[PDB]
């Protein structure tokens, strides 16, 4: 019916046909051929209209992405960021209903930051990374996401900041899949005490020394130690040293009180 | 530009250059517009998009920004702009990004030019992004201005060598990089797991066979895991490198022998192998001689296959 | 890789008819309503003669030159092959069939 009406240059004929064929909710391959039939006739008002249906028609990035595709292609940007705080609400508005998928918000929070990195506000674009990954905590893609905008564009102590974070992450699921690796805790003890100086980074090295028989073991043990030691000590002392000493008591009596606690741990 | 580069400074040579390189409002538009136009519109509009008018635009600002530039300067802050311009229209080639990075560099704006590594790859294919994934990741452990954390230097790799390898590229010097970097500012061989990768990726017999060299200088409990891994023509040379390991630390390298024999056609290398065993001994040539024997029927029993 | 569905097809050949709609314009370009009988209940739409004239000679054209490759394409397969037996042309058809199969 289309491209007959386009033969005979009818241009109000195959509009009112698209407007039957688009209200019946037919699929994709319509809308994109009614957004392509008014970039034909410039129409410009015409298919800003049509967007408008076509992601209530069909919810999804692609279809939200595709109108931000269209007006970055003209470079308004009055009307850019309207259509960019329209898509960012309508997922939080419709949060509920569950359908955008945690890799498929994380394509228009990245999008949204993205245009506002070369509209040279960066001060918007390092804001909504927090007000989505607060708004979701659950998707790792959009904090994953919000790294790369940072490294992009945003200054070094940030960056430090949120590397952090990611590494804290990484370790905490290899150690809880992989049982002694003893070579990934002397980086993730070290991944918090150089960053995460904190109760955090105390209670680590009890959860490490949880962990801790091998002789790859128990000198994971003797860093916790001394990272106890520099800052109990001989408490801590004595029930690890219970692995089994008779010589070591007897050891332990005449150099404890006589000399020091390196003196102590000495015995150890 | 040329003629009045000579004639005139090099800011006339700017300014009637200045002129060719207005980015107005779309570059979308009139790059699909001129493209479809059948000849009717003029290449006047799309003047920007040309690759040669601006990298010898650029030429000018990168020569005449003095040595010592410290962002301070006109011309520092108008040659980066006019080089992220080049980025924003996407006209960049992957040898005028290593132009800029390394101008960066030069003038002390290091952390500046990981945004400029940062930018491009994604931009990339790979076969292109193992070349600035060297020159990127080398500034990040060489460069003495770079004061990246050894948590920050560990991201760039797992990020490149997971990405990299994901896409399919041999990717040898990326894991050395890796793993001779660990030494330097960590000091622990976990270098081990982080360079068995290499050679169980899913050249790998040469990242393979220089590694367990060197657990047999630290401690000899994790060079004999990778002896029974290394062996699950290369199938041969990988029984040839698990001979070695036994030679280093013979029952074991025998059957061994007897185990890469029976990998695969040929095994006279593996007979030098076993030669090489008994060679290293400073006992009495009968277990040679009858491993020389089983070796020969064992061909015998081939021949009778065949 | 694998076949194109029928909605796929018909905007592909949607967009390609477009093009020969494009250059057409772009070739004349070189070289130089709606009224309802209530009576009757009718729709009747005025139109240029000659669009309706280039939409009947295109059309027809169309279908010449589909009938042409087609036509040739009917004279080189039955001078390709010779080697398995046949009887007839529906033999030679039928066994070409097979070989598609596998």
């Amino acid at each position: 019916y289309l491209i007959v009406e386009e033969s005979l240059n009818n241009v109000e004929i195959v509009r009112s046909l698209y407007t039957k064929w688009c209200s019946l909710e037919p699929g994709v391959n319509a809308w994109n051929s009614f957004v392509d039939f008014e970039i034909r006739q410039k129409n410009w008002n015409g298919v800003r209209e049509i967007y408008s249906k076509y992601v209530m028609a069909h919810p999804q990035m692609q279809t939200w992405l595709k109108w931000v595709r269209f007006e970055n292609r003209h470079g308004n940007t009055e009307f850019t960021r309207s259509v960019y705080s329209l898509a960012i609400d309508t997922v939080a508005n419709l949060q509920n209903l569950q359908i955008w998928s945690d890799m498929e918000v994380a394509k228009l929070v990245n999008s949204f930051a993205h245009w506002e990195a070369a509209q040279q506000e960066y001060e918007r674009s390092s804001a909504l990374y927090q007000i989505a990954i607060e708004k979701w905590p659950s998707n790792q893609l959009l904090k994953a996401g919000l790294l790369d905008f940072e490294k992009q564009f945003g200054d070094i102590n940030s960056i430090e900041e949120t590397i952090s974070y990611k590494r804290k992450m990484e370790y905490e699921t290899i150690l809880s899949n992989n049982a002694y690796d003893y070579d990934t805790w002397w980086l993730y003890l070290d991944l918090i005490s150089e960053s995460f100086p904190k109760q955090i980074m105390q209670t680590f090295e009890k959860a490490i020394v949880d962990s801790r028989k091998e002789l790859s073991k128990n000198v994971q043990w003797k860093r916790y130690i001394y990272l106890w030691m520099r800052y109990v000590e001989l408490e801590l002392e004595n029930s690890l040293l219970e692995e089994e000493f008779q010589r070591l008591i007897d050891d332990i009596i005449p150099h404890k009180h006589f000399t020091k606690i390196w003196l102590m741990y000495a015995k150890f | 530009a040329d003629r009045e580069l000579d004639k005139e400074g090099v800011e006339r040579a700017f300014s009637i250059l200045e002129d060719a390189l207005h980015v107005p409002t779309n570059p979308e538009i009139l790059l699909e517009k001129y493209k479809n136009g059948h000849r009717k519109i003029p290449a006047q509009t799309v003047l920007f998009n040309s690759l040669r008018i601006w990298s010898k635009y650029i030429d000018y600002l990168e020569a005449y920004c003095p040595k010592d530039a410290n962002s301070s300067d006109k011309i520092f802050n108008k040659t980066k702009m006019a080089y992220n311009t080049v980025i924003d229209l996407r006209l960049i080639t992957p040898a005028m990004a290593e132009n800029f990075a390394l101008f960066l560099q030069n003038h002390y704006e290091v952390m500046e030019s990981f945004q400029v590594y940062e930018k491009t790859i994604p931009l990339f294919p790979p076969e292109i992004q193992y070349e600035l994934w060297i020159e990127y990741l080398e500034v990040a452990t060489s460069h003495q201005l770079s004061s990246l954390s050894p948590e920050h230097i560990r991201f760039l790799f797992e990020k490149a060598l997971k990405n990299l390898c994901s896409n399919g590229i041999d990717c040898k010097t990326i894991f050395i990089a890796y793993s001779v970097f660990e030494e330097r500012i960590s000091g622990l061989i976990s270098k081990s797991i982080e360079i068995l990768r290499r050679g169980a990726v899913i050249r790998l017999q040469l990242w393979r066979m220089c590694i367990s060299k060197a657990e047999s200088t630290l401690g000899p409990s994790v060079t004999r895991e990778l002896y029974q891994e290394c062996i699950q023509k290369a199938v041969e040379f990988v029984i040839k490198f698990s001979d070695f390991e036994s030679s280093i630390g013979a029952r074991e390298i025998l059957a061994y022998g007897a185990k890469l024999l029976p990998p695969s056609n040929t095994e006279l290398w593996d007979s030098f192998e076993i030669f090489e065993l008994k060679h290293g001994d400073k006992t009495y040539k009968d277990m040679l001689k009858m491993k020389k024997v089983l070796e020969s029927n064992m061909l015998i029993d081939s021949a009778s296959v065949s | 890789r694998g076949g194109i569905s029928y909605d796929q097809l018909a905007k592909l050949s949607y967009e390609k008819t477009l093009r020969n709609l494009a250059t057409q314009t772009q070739n004349s370009s070189k070289q130089d309503k709606v009224q309802k009988d209530t009576k009757t209940g009718k729709i009747t739409i005025a139109d240029d003669d000659k669009l309706v004239n280039k939409l009947a000679v295109s059309l027809q054209s169309e279908s010449k030159k589909r009938y042409e490759a087609r036509k040739r394409q009917m004279q080189n397969a039955k001078t390709l092959y010779g080697v398995e037996s046949f009887i007839n042309d529906k033999n030679k058809q039928f066994n070409e069939k097979l070989s598609r199969e596998s």
